[PDB]
Order: C-alpha cells, then structure tokens, then sequence
C-alpha cells in the first residue's frame, strides 16, 4: 500500500535557523534510521539541505545519525541522504521525508513518505493540495502529531 | 609472550577506552549501529590490554581518547572520549567521514 503521513506541527517557533518543520524532520530521520530505515529527506532547496546536513549532527540530542548530502557518503549514500531538486539521489530507500511546497512526483516510487502541514496558515493551503496530490497517486492517508 | 587475550570468534570490533562505557549508551548505540556492528559483536577493553592480544590479531576497532593508534591489524576508527564525543557535534561529524573512509572495512559490498 502505499502509505503517506502528514505530521500536523502546533507551532512555527524557529530554533537555530531551523523551521519549526526541519526540527521534526530530524527527529523523524533519526527515529526511522534506528528502526533500520534507509531515509531520504528530499529538500526543497540546495540551502534548505545544507541547513539540515548540519542540524542532524546536533540533534536529536545525544544522538549518531549517520548522514551526508546526496552526492556524498559511502558508496549507495549514507543510511540518511538529504538532497535537493538540483541533484539526483540513491536509489535503496525506504522512506521519503518531502519538504517539498508541490506534490514530488518522485514521491510515488515509495511505499512510505512523510509530509508535513504547517503552522502558519499561510502555508496549509500548499500543504492541502499535497494532501489531495498523495490521494490521487493511490497513496493512503493520514494525519499525526509527533511525540 | 605465553598467555594472551584472545578475540572471540563473533567479535568483530574491539572498542578500546580508559572508561568503558555501556554498549547500551544512547550515543554508543547510534554509533554501533551506524558501523553495521552488534552490540554482541563488540570486545571492550581498557588501553593496556590491547598489549595482551596475540600478536596477528586481526579486528576492526573503535577507540576513544586514547591517540596512540591500536597494535591490532584492522580498520581502525578514532574519536574523541565519549564525554566529549556526546557534547561536540563537529567531532560526531568527523568520527562518520572517518568511518567513511572505511567503508570497504565496516560496509562490504556484496
């Protein structure tokens, strides 16, 4: 099947240069690796995946996340790619993390994404249209809130 | 050299440090699993011991704040002591690229 969730975030506090949504993606990469994911976090920009390239060696706290930019790491990429639309990634993953403001057609290659909707409700209608987008390419939907 | 310490034969890495931290650590852990290495796959021993290995051993190994480089053939990676390792994202970031360096050691492609 294929599975989408959105996490619903209750805030859009800022933390080091981190929206409140690039927080979470660490604690969501982190978690899904240890599980023993492979996970691509797909940016929507170069910036964007240098900005979390370097957040994830910070947290979640007390925390190894073995990670590097798509064309980066070991041979395959590194259990957590973070890459961007101006660059391809490894092929072998398990799960998609898309901060991606349109619907990704990359997306529907896998059986498992995270998609988010933001606080600000300048940014639920994008995140709406993701929403009815995943429901079209055959994905099966639902809402979360992370703890 | 008469008696020595032996690897058992399903270690396949020698974590070496002065204070032996739990394999359960949370950072430990993370990093166990990033080298592909099970906790039950880990042979921990303080510095002077590494001295009581049968000269030949063969073993990959990870050792913290402890710079003179293992006399144990083998990949080995170095990082800071784990107090410091916790505190000091940069240098997580540097013990990965060293990793990295070594994935024909801890990531064999098959």
């Amino acid at each position: 099947m294929k599975n989408a969730t959105f996490y619903l975030l209750d805030n859009d506090t800022t933390v080091d240069g981190l929206s409140a949504v690039e927080q979470l993606v660490c604690e969501i990469a982190a978690e899904r690796w240890r599980s023993g994911k492979r996970v691509l976090i797909a940016c929507e920009d170069e910036k964007q995946a240098y900005r979390l390239d370097e957040a994830l060696w910070a947290r979640p706290a007390e925390s190894f996340v073995p990670h590097n930019l798509a064309g980066e790491g070991p041979r395959g990429g590194a259990p957590v790619e973070i890459a961007w639309p101006q660059k391809r990634s490894s092929s072998r993953r398990d799960i998609l993390i898309s901060l991606r403001t349109s619907f990704a057609d990359f997306a529907t290659a896998f059986t498992e994404v995270v998609d988010f909707v933001p606080y600000e409700d300048s940014l639920k209608q994008l995140a709406r249209e993701r929403y009815k987008a995943y429901r079209v390419a055959g994905f099966n939907l639902n809402t979360a809130t992370w703890k | 050299g008469e008696i020595a310490i032996a690897i058992p034969a399903h270690v396949r890495l020698v974590m070496v440090a002065n204070d032996l931290p739990a394999l359960t650590d949370p950072l430990v852990s993370d990093v166990l699993r990033a080298l592909t290495v099970s906790p039950d796959q880990v042979l921990q021993l303080t510095p002077e011991k590494i001295a009581m290995l049968p000269q030949g051993s063969h073993c990959n190994s990870w050792r913290l704040g402890t710079d003179e480089p293992l006399s144990l053939e083998g990949a080995q990676v170095a990082s800071p002591a784990l107090t410091d390792l916790r505190a000091n994202p940069t240098a997580r970031a540097a013990l990965w690229q060293q990793i990295c360096t070594y994935e024909h050691d801890f990531f064999p492609r098959n």
